[PDB]
């Protein structure tokens, strides 16, 4: 609830970093990050799945 | 209804409807090759008379049991280094080399019993079946614990091939191999589960 | 909510990249013309979007699984 | 019993009949 | 009901599942890759939906370091489904 | 016009598709058959890995989780 | 219903390859409707170790490979 609008970094699965802000989620834990900066570039709005986020810190 | 939908639960239901509506499966009628995938050998039959009846493999599969719960005594109690197949070939056959005592068995562990197997039976290719190289074969398959890995089945059905095929050079039964030929193929066939490989007479 | 971005992905017939669960070198690239609750997407005028190698290999139109999707955005 | 392996063996070839 | 099940029968007669119903039906073997990067060979007792099987005789056939055939052999068998990759129907193999 | 994923695949069936595995290899085949699962039924089957032809299949069952993607051919 | 099956084999002793490929030979306690497997006097063969008595084991029924049968089972049977 409360992660809304504050901005985060997410670690997923086959080792991949992404730092944006989280807009929106649901019950099956998708989410809606805002400006996000893939971690090897800004890549704009982008729908994360409820798997594939290991870890998940602000 | 004839509308488009304007939020997703809808169009959801929209094309759930739709799904419900579709065949659930769908056979296509159609109007008309293979590789081939190699596979590995059986056993070679026994000639005629040569194939040891069941009760004498189910006495020994029973003996060879007994044998491998001494055999864990002994390894309570506690050699070439363990990729030297070289020196291995030479301590175990020699020339003559060192017997399959439990004083040096039961020093060796598992990933080292299956090296060795490996390298009697890279030995055995190509030289000739003593009654030697027997004890040691039948020593490390009573060294042997299970669950066997994979790689481990693999070898010893190798080595019961083998045996098979050496045993179709024997010319009377009064030949030495025979017995111990018979008997590792047995114990592989029926002790290691491998019974695919049995002489079912 | 995401379901709605996807919608509008729809709405749109935006073109979008997906982020594979399986495959790191690689993404696939295409215009959104159908979805189900598996979330498995049917991709128009799609592309196999490999990694270093800057290339692109045409696949048409394909039924993308459900399953494979970490990740979603537009192009 | 060191030997008992050895033993084993020949006794098991011998019990061929 | 619980005969409309029947309905899945009908859909195994059919259907890509035919090409297991076939094994049951006829006692053929099948061909199965699975994900452990091996090949098992053997004929269907049963199965479901979800590919879990009980499979006879079997044998487990892969390659390993000029590469060398392995084999292995399994009276019986229950795979999970999950571990199926592809399953070929009238397999062609050879000594 | 909306095209959805069941019916896009229903559509496919009697004709060349090339599916692509969640691991890698490709089987080019005529889709026989399909279900609810999807889980697909391809004939004259031919598998490819790292794209170079591997072997000549036949008949050969997928099972649905395995598929990344399944396309249409010529 | 194929996992029906499984769990009518309690007290028959089995190996299992794991997905991990260790292979898992005990006796079955008790397998639960996700294929779930409880097995008790357990020997766990592994790559590049020794092996490893148990007592008890329990194990994830995703992350099984398969499961090997005594061949003495009687399946028809239990194919009921």
């Amino acid at each position: 609830k409360k992660f809304m609008d504050k901005k985060l970094s997410l670690k997923l699965n086959g080792g991949r970093h992404v730092q944006g802000i989280l807009r929106g989620f649901d019950p099956f834990m998708n989410l809606v990050i805002d400006e996000c900066v893939e971690m090897a570039n800004n890549i704009g709005m982008v729908v994360i799945r409820g798997n594939s986020i290991i870890m998940l810190e602000a | 209804p004839s509308v488009p939908p304007r939020t997703p639960q809808e169009y959801l239901r929209r094309v759930q409807i739709e799904a419900a509506q579709c065949p659930d499966v769908v056979v296509a009628q159609i109007d008309p090759k293979q590789s081939v995938n190699i596979s590995l050998s059986g056993c070679q039959p026994a000639p005629e008379g040569y194939s040891p009846t069941l009760q004498w493999q189910q006495q020994q599969v029973a003996q060879f049991s007994t044998v491998r719960q001494n055999v864990n005594k002994h390894r309570s109690h506690w050699m070439p280094k363990s990729e030297d197949e070289e020196g291995w070939k030479k301590f175990c056959l020699g020339e003559i080399g060192f017997p399959p005592l439990l004083s040096i068995v039961s020093r060796m562990n598992q990933a080292t019993v299956t090296s060795v197997l490996e390298y009697l039976s890279n030995w055995f290719g190509e030289r000739d079946f003593t009654p030697e190289l027997g004890r040691w074969l039948y020593a490390l398959l009573a060294c042997l614990e299970k669950p066997l890995l994979p790689e481990a089945h693999s070898l010893i059905r190798q080595l019961a091939r083998r045996c098979s095929e050496v045993r179709l050079l024997v010319d009377s039964k009064d030949d030495e191999r025979v017995p111990a030929l018979n008997l590792l193929i047995c114990l592989v066939s029926r002790y290691f589960d491998q019974r695919d490989l049995a002489d079912e007479p | 909510q995401p379901i709605n971005l996807i919608f509008r992905y729809l709405q749109n017939r935006s073109r979008i990249q997906v982020w594979l669960y399986e495959q790191v070198n690689m993404r696939i690239e295409g215009c959104i013309i159908g979805f189900d609750e598996y979330m498995n997407l049917v991709l128009d005028d799609a592309e196999e979007i490999h990694s270093k190698t800057k290339s692109r290999k045409q696949l048409g139109r394909i039924m993308l699984k459900g399953d494979n999707i970490t990740l979603l955005q537009s192009v | 019993d060191d030997t008992a392996l050895i033993k084993a063996y020949d006794k098991a070839v011998a019990s061929f009949k | 009901p619980e005969e409309l099940q029947k309905r899945e029968e009908e859909e195994f007669n059919t259907g890509p599942l035919s090409v297991l119903t076939q094994s049951v039906k006829n006692n053929t073997q099948v061909l199965i890759n699975c994900r452990n990067n091996k090949k098992l060979l053997g004929r269907v007792k049963a199965f479901d939906r979800h590919c879990n099987m009980v499979l006879e005789n079997v044998k487990e056939m892969w390659t390993e370091v000029k590469p060398v055939n392995k084999d292995r052999y399994i009276s019986k068998m229950f795979l999970r489904g999950d571990s199926v990759i592809v399953v070929l129907r009238n397999p062609l193999i050879a000594g | 016009l909306p095209l959805n994923p069941k019916p896009f695949l229903n559509g496919l069936t009697g004709k060349p598709v090339m599916v692509k595995l969640k691991w890698g290899m490709e089987y080019k085949g005529y889709l026989v058959s399909v279900d609810g699962y999807m889980n697909m039924q391809l004939a004259n089957t031919e598998e490819y890995i790292d794209g170079a032809l591997s072997g000549h299949l036949g008949e050969v069952l997928i099972r649905c989780n395995n598929v990344l993607y399944i396309r249409g051919v010529e | 219903k194929l996992v029906r099956f499984l769990m009518k084999l309690s007290h028959e002793t089995v190996t299992i390859e794991l997905k991990n490929g260790t292979q898992v030979h005990g006796t079955i306690t008790g397998v639960d409707v996700s294929m779930n497997t409880h097995l008790k006097a357990v020997k766990m063969t592994l790559k590049n170790r020794e092996p490893v008595q148990l007592e008890t084991l329990s194990i994830r029924g995703n992350n099984i490979r398969y499961f090997i049968l005594p061949d003495s089972l009687p399946l028809d049977t239990l194919l009921v």
